[PDB]
């Protein structure tokens, strides 16, 4: 027998899942788990260094990570990059220098973003003061930076234009960036007021539909941002609870801790009772399953500790994580089934995503 | 005023997420990394900026202001994480969120631990 | 069976099993890279009853895979036989030292 | 109020230090040192030491050293090995040696990483996979070159009746010895006969080390010595560590930094367990013997805690032993040692600790 490397991912990619395991008791070599969420079986990771992010390529073609590295870790000159990575062979292709300010926090989905288009990358970045940044793939350089979204937070592309993207701003409204194809700012727009900041904070996690996107607050609201125009339209709030829910103070609580299935309009939202202040990042006690044209819930099953979720639109699939594990329900109905779950998957991870399948 | 007085009090209090003015932490405890409530580990650097927030001091009644200043420039510290999350709020309201790296802006970002410096009567 | 510490072949691995990372016995995980040299052990089938030199050559340059540690050390010895010694990262002149997981590979009978 | 400050000095004083060598061998990329007070089980601090580090404290005390290997991307770009100098006190990077990129990359045994007798020197393995000792100047903050006389050989001995000289196993089974100029390059060398059979009684590395001779124990449970009061290296053994009864239950060594000598009593301590057989050389302690090498018999005998890894202080009287994770502190001052703490979770995955230096000239 002969040992040989260059080799690639054993399954197809329509069978694949990233789990962003942050390793944070060792955060310098955190890195991304890629697993068959078919089976169960282990199929390869990239490595990500100190607190990496990572997204794939809307295209399915390559995978995207976000770290940083220092000539000698805990000294030394600071280099943020992003890298790209061939997606079938998981290996390093190029590395995109960017400012030294790309965020440095927990793995929400809206820190790492993409345009519809799959052109540009849009990362948030924190010096502690924020702007968005723009990478251009294709030309490998970060090429605009949106201080329009100052006092902002987190990427939210609009999946009905190719470069276009929301953020939460410190008003309560958001702020709407349309790229060029340069990936220079060719337009911007600011919402009416959606919520409270103080009253009524939203999580930054979006349930979010061709032409609408959904967030839930602290108190169990729902808002809307209705971006089927150039100018976004925001309601809210209504509520996730009926009066039964009220008495024992559910209230939703997580991560990345909301998905949406576009074909139904089915919500879906990790819930735990008892709420009060300081409880909004408990693991679930349930899963509550909404219907977002009527308003009302649907159905309620059992939460397993999940923090984060991820929604496969395409084979109507919802993967769940607890930070170790993960949960795979099959949402071809109202009620999710689960179909198994992926035992230590990672060590301290907030974030799982599918492989992308609907290609651009 | 023991309660307002880390190094005068049972470590066992103090080293727990459950102590008042833990209230939101996001990390390590630099109290059970070699350093104390108000003192880096050596070799590890104080950060210039913070989440901050208020805590409620069941021991005097009163609500006080804190600072949770990190220390870095070295590698997790590993001992008596938590994650309290009292009035923490997201990233649009920026300087009370806990999910970042509060080394962000150190010469060395990388997290080691992070503490509850009290500030004054809030 | 293959993932396995028990499994006959790896009688002398002190690693991650390559198997259990996303590659095969003789494959390399997606991204790493095989090292030209390794430790050797001397590992006995139990269907045949014959002794086989079993190369372990190590996949690098990817972080730990963390998956079937195994420390098993059947006829392994120290430095000082160095070729027939597990306690070293045999990924150690790669272009990438960083060690992800051993694989077994069969080079014949003993 | 209050006002976080950092430029603080390790609380406890240097006494009551010992350093347990984290691999983190789950996540070896992020590798430390942990610091604890032995006394107390107190955590004091860490020194950060990146890919598989290696440690040591020097000979007076002052400052750490640490052996480790960078990249550029970490798992890509430019290798850097260095040595690394931190002030002890206030666990702060002073300086980087550099190295050629050779350094071994291993478990954390002893004999990897040591210093001369006179503390001016830095000695430690290469593997290329070629062998050979490295040699740094620590004055100098240099690399001086590469003992060549050492290919095939393993591990460092320093002798501590000499100021710059340290022996090697080698593969035909004797002892190279090597002695420095004051340049840190081989002034002279002698080999030993052959102390050990490489193919039927192989020893374990790790020396239990007096100051004019090294004690060793095979495979199967036999001891070897190399006495280096003379000019050159008297070798002799085996005698046997075992009984009739211990024979006829298969006890054997096995560990990795797996015996201690106390060296004002001749006491060895040694990892034992039952049922040895091929491929058993590496398991945790059953029990812990002490063995009197004057005597060459057996005078005590108590549980192993299922340790892999000791250390003795002479100053002090003590053992500590280590299991991966927890550190059990020994009172050696009578023959029976007498267990006086366990350290829970001192690390994740470790297999060397040692004491901070006190005295010792
Ligand atoms: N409070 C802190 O700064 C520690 C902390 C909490 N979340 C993260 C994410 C990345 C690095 C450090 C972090
Ligand atoms: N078989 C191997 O190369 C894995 C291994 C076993 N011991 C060590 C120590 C350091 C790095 C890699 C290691």
């Amino acid at each position: 027998e002969v040992l040989t490397g260059g080799h690639s991912v054993s399954a197809p990619q329509e069978n694949r899942i990233y789990v962003m395991d942050s390793v944070f008791m060792h955060l310098t070599e955190s890195r991304v788990h890629v697993y068959d969420y078919t089976n169960g079986k282990f199929l390869g990771m990239v490595p990500t260094a100190f607190n990496g992010h990572v997204q794939v390529s809307n295209d399915g073609k390559k995978i995207y990570t976000m770290t940083t590295y220092h000539e000698r870790i805990t000294r030394g000159k600071r280099s943020d990059v992003v890298e790209v990575w061939d997606a079938d062979k998981l290996t390093f292709e190029k590395e995109i220098s960017l400012p030294p300010k790309r965020v440095q926090g927990l793995n929400y989905d809206g820190l790492f973003r993409q345009t519809t288009d799959g052109k540009f990358i849009v990362l948030q970045n924190a010096s502690p003061a924020t702007s968005i940044g723009i990478v251009d793939v294709a030309k490998g350089d970060y090429v605009e930076d949106v201080t329009a979204a100052a006092g902002c937070w987190s990427v939210i592309p609009q999946p009905n234009r190719p470069r276009s993207f929301m953020t939460i701003c410190g008003d309560g409204g958001l702020l709407t960036i349309n790229l060029g194809e340069d990936g220079k700012v060719a337009s911007q727009s600011r919402s009416k007021q959606m919520f409270s900041v103080k009253d009524d904070p939203i999580f930054i996690a979006p349930a979010l539909d061709k032409d609408k996107a959904h967030f839930v607050s602290y108190y169990g609201n729902v808002y809307s941002a209705d971006f089927s125009g150039d100018e976004v339209k925001v309601d809210g709030p209504w509520s996730l609870l009926n009066d039964e829910d009220k008495a024992k103070n559910w209230v939703p609580g997580g991560y990345n801790l909301v998905g949406l299935h576009r074909a139904s309009g089915r919500m879906y939202v990790f819930m735990h009772p008892d709420g009060k202040e300081g409880t909004h990042k408990f693991p679930a006690a349930e899963i509550w399953v909404m219907d977002t044209k009527t308003k009302q819930r649907v159905a309620r099953i059992p939460g397993r500790d999940a923090l984060s979720m991820t929604i496969d639109q395409q084979r109507n699939l919802m993967l769940t994580l607890d930070g170790g594990n993960v949960n795979v329900y099959d949402i071809s109905q109202p009620e999710p089934k689960l179909l198994r779950t992926i035992e230590g998957a990672a060590e301290a991870s907030l974030q799982v995503q599918f492989h992308p399948v609907g290609g651009t | 005023h023991i309660s307002l007085n880390p190094d005068l009090a049972n470590e066992d209090e103090v080293n727990s997420c459950d102590y008042w003015r833990h209230c939101a932490v996001d990390g390590f405890l630099c109290s059970c990394c070699g350093g104390t409530t108000t003192t880096c580990p050596p070799g590890s650097t104080p950060s210039p900026i913070s989440w901050i927030g208020t805590c409620h001091n069941p021991h005097d009644g009163k609500d006080y202001l804190i600072s949770y200043h990190d220390c870095c420039g070295k590698t997790a510290c590993g001992r008596c994480q938590c994650n309290t999350q009292t009035r923490e709020r997201p990233g649009y309201e920026f300087f009370l969120h806990n999910d970042v790296n509060w080394c962000m802006a150190n010469e060395n970002s990388t997290f080691h631990c992070t503490t509850s410096v009290l500030v004054g009567l809030a």
